[PDB]
């Protein structure tokens, strides 16, 4: 512990003449204005050390402030009745109850799973939504990317699916930086789901220092690991705003002086990243599977921004959320063309969905590319629809927008209820005209 | 106060200054720097060596000037007095600086007071009584500012929670002189009607609370299309001298709050000098007569002019006053002029210090502030005995070079925004009225404002879905008229051209300079879009009927010149009068009809 | 066959209307603003690097200043 | 006087053993050849001090160099005898005439008028263009662009309005104004010359003219002794000042220079980011002072890179100051005269000059008339041009004709000849007469009763 410290670089503290230090290392400071605040130590080099403020440096005295190590990392008090209550980003409680009893205390930067303990989930988990579950098959234990834009209803459409979802299904929730308005319509969601008893997650506010938001993520993905490799159930991990995370990890490399990339982003993101998306997946001997799916926000509406590139080249698939179809006034706004899931494999054929569910999510592909080929055409060309196949591509894209892109939030139908709907929906398109549908495809569905 | 805690100037270049042989001084501190004992805020700290941030003019300085650390945090006084009063980057008073200095000009390194020590006001202690324990937020006692504002609230200080123990008798007092005294556990406090509050945070609530409540915009594409209510969070990105200095003045004058905070920030002095020419002349005719908009506001000054740092401490000054203002149980807004400005000053900061930009120049805790900034305002109900509702809605201008919403301007703005509202300079460069794009300007507090809307039993969601509606195909129609021509369409497309034309001139449009379309009251704006939806329903039945749009335009001339007549109309008095219009141009369409046949 | 000679002449002719001063001035203007806000970024990443570039030697000849001073 | 220097790296100075040094401090830099060069302080970090040198590093001697530092801060020799004497960007002058007297010595910096004592805008003024007059009104001692084309007539146009304004002003005691070049041509400083001769305005103005050959630092600070003189105009000589400051784009280009000398992280397109401050030190000091006499009416002049009106000088611009009068490249190679662009030009304050009691209540509807009517025909054109002459409405073919008339007629006056407001508001009335009854949709019953004939 030092007392005694150097030099003060924004968020970033550094102290001489320390001994025994640890680099990563939870670590408790006093300041001067009586506030005691956690912070996590940087860097260690010979007789200087460099530590971080979670909470932020903001009114402190050099001499005033005195910081007590521990000597060792971040350790995390994972405990199970954690169950229908709410901590807050430094994990102290904001339910207004009292500290509950710890089960056990470990690393909220969770563990790296073994090469041969890995299982890969076959598993179907139906979305409730006629474009969700069908176009991308929806897997508990798999992963699914999520890029929004500013405006755009996001958590609303979260909300609904995580509602018209539920052996039920526990949800962790990890928030970085989340705004109130955002959190207050999320905590109006889960309350008229009611929910809400079966669910836990840690809240950083936007009025709430969002850099010490970036450890509550860690810790309710300790939660969701504690969940997996213990209680023995269906878990979903889910990180909020994570466009503020990128900004404020940005932040703490651009403090660092560091290489930045794009987007201020670390050189060693490449790792960064992966901690993200190591929130999923499951293991050998358990019956309970972990599945993190994370949502942000792309920078100008634009995918081409580090973050969703990220993001979309580390996770298997993405979901994509249209502005325009959103503008449009219809219900969600899930875009065919950059929306996907590689989950989408296992998850159809019979004994697990249906035989016929690969070959109309080629097909849908199939007439939503000739269909957006017709939009381009009958943009640039006339209203004469370019010829025979570009009309029906057209109209038949216009008539799967209007109905089966929009399922509604409120609404929750099966897999069933979508194929039947687009079989009614495919009938104005020739038999002949799906080049993705084989002969038994068909003759599938002739009623 | 002869405490003597002192650094010594070491490094001077431009706007910062680095003090070393300090370990005193604090981050985010105020402190007393130079000869001229100008106050500034340190900001990093490197070995022996602190540096700091000035927020004023460090031309004239010479190395040797000492530099002292009061160890505390940026504070503003919080209470009665400060309303109608116009401080600067000092938070102190420009016409009494200006008197006190005898020159147009600004000295440097000066001081002066916030509020003024010989001002007197009548305070009574409201329903409070002697003994009875209070804490912090609590009203100790009630004072009048203004003709229409009264009973202004003197908050009890901050960490304070005790009981009354020597508490005056109302009376005229200063905002220097104790008006009570509280026991508690901390032995004696001395407490008056002013209360000092830190700049830093912002004054405390008790919790947040969901708003329902819609705030008149006034403005028909304000209040329909992107939404704002009190509380609400709506961005006014435009580009330069776009008209966004003019909706600013537009939204704080006809604003439906009862206080507002206006900031100004790297702005034209002629733009505060003319707000303060004409915030006298015009006064409410509401409730509380005789009241001028100048004493119902309280005006910040930064200029472009003034240093960079001044437009930032302005800003978060703002940003308490309109807390302190929502803390006091009371709709207020604060309406910020050229937040970029703020941000590029953010940027010549985080360069001049040596750290390393990313986009726009700007250091990468942009978002930080800008979100909680955003996240700030809103309505909640309020600290202390009083349990009043308080509501406190923000409006930030950005300019973004260009009109590009490429800029981090745009992009950090819409981050954070539950509503925005464009400006476009299309419209603008041909002398046309205010406008927006409904390709751009969205609001996702449209909802709740639907939901409080339906309580006046208005129909917002669908006159504005119609309308959009109507407005996207006529937009459709446009790209397809430009495509090929306008002989390629038919009866019904030509229909909604026809009415997206008469939706842009007689509706969106509204002269600002005009007697009458100045400002549109709600059910003015309602009626109009009911009788604009009612005439398109009716040529579209009678487009239906099979007759051409042309041939119905023929002998619709006079509903036509009645309904672009609509904009004039008169005071609160005859509504009746333009229902009854619209009822006589469905007869006439009725009229019309009978014609056809024949 | 001749009066629709013409009218399908004048939709090629309406064509050449839209491939004049209105598709190839959009396309124009489009690759201009993109080139534009491509090499501002380029140049903004660019400063990013000098700058990193200047840190290395600034950092550099602060370690060339430690071994002079070890020297001495 | 420290006879010590250490470093010297591009243009720029580093002098040792020397303490208290001033920010922006005037320095006297005596080289080695005998070279007297003038110099401003940049830093000063403890014993050591960094500073710039206006005339160059070029053929200095590091050891046997000597400089004299003053200590104040950025000083000029303020006068009266200004008037009708020239003054070159170095101060020195260039008239070949004796020593100037200075009456007062102040900072070249300037100070921003204060908030309270600013005084809102009022009155009018007559420019002898309609353009200056009906589409966006200039008010005394405001504050209003000109955005120009490399290659077009700025020079010339600008001329017009230096020539006629204090002729067609008292129509609304002569006009003075104040002539400013930093970094000008040789050939653009000869039109100005015989500008400024012509108009006969050279004994009751001053000229501060920094060439293009001259240094880049001297370009910069032309504008501020520029500003202290046209401030000691406006406030101590309590007379009507007009400023007419010329050739920004080459202070910004000099500007971009200084900044990238210093290798300084550098904002947007490459200028430095204090720019809005940067342009703001000059562009804010224009105004009214309520209780003192006179007023600084500025009315700067720049060239857009690339005849780009979407350029970062001109947004710069258009972000610094307020309201703008540009010059489009579009009209000037028509053939017409001086070619104002309808769309982008607009001014400060056009509310304030208008109505009854300041000149008539017939000015300001016909400007948003007229202006509907021109945007009107802009659009009709583009569709007139696209379509066909066929194919385009009846209110298309008559915008067209009335923007076509309002551009060969209304717009097209001359330089040398100044039009009266009364001239431009009856010209407007006759070109909106020109259109139909129900045309223009901006305009008031009682006006449009009371201009038809």
């Amino acid at each position: 512990n030092y007392n005694t410290v150097s030099g003060v670089n924004g968020p970033l503290v550094i102290l001489e003449k320390v001994k025994f230090p640890r680099y990563n290392e939870i670590v408790n400071l006093t300041l001067p204005d009586g506030t005691v605040r956690q912070g996590q130590v940087l860097e260690i080099r010979g007789d200087r050390a460099i530590v971080q403020v979670f909470e932020g440096t903001s009114g402190i005295d050099v001499k005033k402030t005195t910081v007590e190590f521990t000597g060792e990392s971040l350790r995390i008090p994972v405990s199970e009745d954690m169950l229908g209550r709410i901590f807050d980003g430094s994990g102290r409680p904001i339910d207004n109850g009292p500290k509950v009893f710890a089960e056990d205390y470990l690393d909220i930067n969770g563990s790296p799973i073994n090469p041969y303990a890995r299982i890969y989930p076959e598993e179907m988990i139906s979305t409730g939504v006629s474009a969700i579950d069908t176009m991308n098959s929806i897997a508990r234990g798999q992963k699914i990317p999520i890029f929004s834009a500013s405006g755009l209803p996001h958590n609303e459409i979260a909300a609904q699916i995580c509602r018209q979802a539920g052996e039920n299904f526990s949800i962790v929730f990890a928030a970085m930086g989340v705004n109130l308005e955002t959190a207050r319509f999320f905590k109006q969601d889960f309350e008229e789901n009611g929910s809400l008893e079966r669910t836990s997650l840690f809240l950083n506010l936007a009025n709430d220092p969002t850099i010490e938001r970036i450890i509550t993520p860690r810790l309710a993905l300790t939660t969701a690991e504690y969940l997996a490799y213990q209680t023995e159930r269906h878990v979903l991990t889910i990180l909020t705003d994570m466009s503020s995370y990128a900004d404020a990890l940005r932040e703490v490399s651009a403090a660092r002086e560091e290489v930045p990339g794009r987007r201020g982003y670390p050189g060693y993101m490449y790792t960064d990243l992966s901690t993200i998306y190591e929130r999923a997946g499951r293991v050998e001997g358990r019956n309970g599977s972990i599945t993190q799916i994370p949502i942000l926000t792309m920078p100008n509406d634009d995918i081409t921004h580090p973050i969703p590139d990220l993001t979309g080249y580390i996770t298997e698939g993405q979901i994509f959320v249209d502005r325009q179809l959103h503008n449009k006034g219809i219900y969600p706004p899930i875009n065919v063309l950059p929306s996907l899931s590689r989950l989408m494999k296992s998850a159809i054929g019979e004994g697990m969905t249906r035989k016929d569910h690969g070959d109309v999510s080629n097909q849908l592909y199939a007439k939503y590319a000739i269909g957006k080929d017709a939009a381009a055409m009958k943009a640039v060309v006339g209203e004469e629809a370019l010829s025979i196949e570009d009309k029906l591509s057209l109209e038949f894209l216009e008539k799967f927008e209007k109905t089966f892109i929009t399922q509604g939030a409120y609404e929750d139908r099966t897999v069933f209820e979508s194929l039947d709907q687009a079989w009614s929906l495919l009938r104005i398109y020739p038999k002949e005209m799906l080049n993705r549908i084989s002969p038994k495809i068909l003759d599938e569905f002739y009623d | 106060h002869a405490e003597s805690e002192y650094g010594a100037i070491y490094s001077v270049s431009g706007p910062v200054v680095i003090a070393e042989n300090m370990i005193g001084c604090a981050m985010y501190e105020l402190v007393k720097v130079g000869h001229d004992n100008l106050v500034g805020e340190v900001i990093r700290i490197d070995g022996d060596k602190a540096t700091i941030q000035v927020y004023e003019e460090t031309a004239g300085l010479t190395v040797g000037d000492p530099v002292l650390r009061t160890g505390k945090p940026l504070s503003v006084e919080l209470g009665p007095g400060l309303m109608e009063t116009i401080y600067d980057g000092i938070q102190r008073p420009l016409k009494a600086i200006k008197e006190e200095s005898q020159s147009i000009y600004i000295p440097r390194g000066i001081d002066t007071p916030a509020l003024d020590r010989t001002i007197k006001w009548q305070f009574t202690p409201g329903k409070f009584q002697v003994g009875d324990h209070i804490s912090g937020g609590d009203i100790y006692g009630s004072v009048f500012e203004n003709s229409l504002i009264s009973s202004h609230k003197i908050l009890l200080p901050p960490r304070s929670r005790g009981t009354i123990t020597w508490i005056a008798p109302a009376g005229e007092y200063t905002l220097d002189e104790k008006i009570l005294e509280v026991e508690f556990d901390g032995k004696k406090s001395d407490f008056t009607l002013y209360h000092t509050w830190p700049v830093r945070v912002p004054r405390p609530v008790t919790e947040k609370l969901s708003a329902d409540y819609p705030l008149l915009t006034g403005q028909r594409v304000l209040d329909a299309l992107f939404p704002c209510v009190q509380g609400g969070t709506t961005c006014i990105p435009g580009a330069f001298g776009c008209g966004k200095t003019v909706i600013s003045q537009s939204l704080s004058k006809y604003s439906n709050s009862d206080a507002i905070i206006y900031v100004g920030c790297g702005e034209r002095g002629n733009e505060m000098a003319e707000v303060l020419m004409e915030f006298p002349e015009l006064y409410t005719e509401m409730s509380g007569t005789k009241e001028p908009i100048m004493k119902r506001t309280t005006l910040v000054a930064n200029t472009s002019n003034m240093p960079v740092a001044a437009r930032e401490a302005s800003i978060y000054t703002g940003i308490t006053l309109a807390e302190y203002f929502r803390d006091q149980g009371k709709n207020v807004s604060m309406i910020a002029d050229s937040s970029s400005r703020w941000a590029e000053a953010l940027r010549e900061i985080s360069g001049r210090l040596g750290e390393m930009p990313a986009d726009q120049g700007f250091p990468a805790y942009l978002g930080a502030k800008l979100a909680s900034f955003y996240e700030r305002a809103g309505k909640a109900v309020a600290l202390g005995s009083p349990d009043r509702t308080g509501s406190v809605s923000i409006v930030a201008a950005v300019s973004p070079a260009g009109g590009d919403f490429s800029d981090p301007v745009t992009t950090a703005t819409l981050g954070i925004t539950q509503v925005f509202w464009g400006l476009d300079k299309k419209l603008a460069q041909r002398k046309h009225f205010p406008s927006i794009n409904t390709s751009v300007s969205y609001s996702k507090y449209t909802n709740v404002l639907n939901k409080f809307y339906d309580s006046n039993y208005p129909e917002f969601p669908v006159l504005r879905d119609r309308m959009k509606e109507i407005l996207s195909n006529a937009e459709e129609l446009e790209q397809v008229v430009q495509l090929v021509g306008k002989s390629a369409l038919s009866d019904s497309d030509k229909i909604t051209l026809d009415v997206a034309t008469l939706i842009k001139e007689d509706f969106l449009q509204q002269n600002g300079y005009s007697t009458y379309d100045a400002f549109c009251p709600i059910w003015k704006t309602f009626d109009m879009m009911r009788a604009f939806i009612s005439y398109h329903d009716e040529a579209q039945k009678a487009v239906a009927n099979g007759a051409n749009w042309s041939k119905l335009a023929d002998s619709t001339g006079d509903v036509k010149h009645a309904v672009s007549s609509s904009k004039f109309f008169e005071p609160s008095r005859g509504e009746k009068e333009v229902h009854g219009e619209f009822e006589k141009l469905l007869s006439t369409m009725q009229e019309r009809f009978a014609e056809s046949t024949d | 066959a001749f009066i629709i000679l013409d009218e399908v002449i004048k939709v090629t002719n309406r064509r050449v209307n839209a491939i004049e001063h209105v598709i190839i001035p959009r396309t124009e203007n489009t690759i201009a603003y993109i080139n534009s806000e491509l090499d501002e970024l380029d140049r903004e990443e660019f400063y990013r690097l000098k700058k990193v570039q200047e840190k290395k030697q600034n950092e550099t000849a602060k370690l060339d200043a430690e071994m002079k001073l070890k020297r001495d």
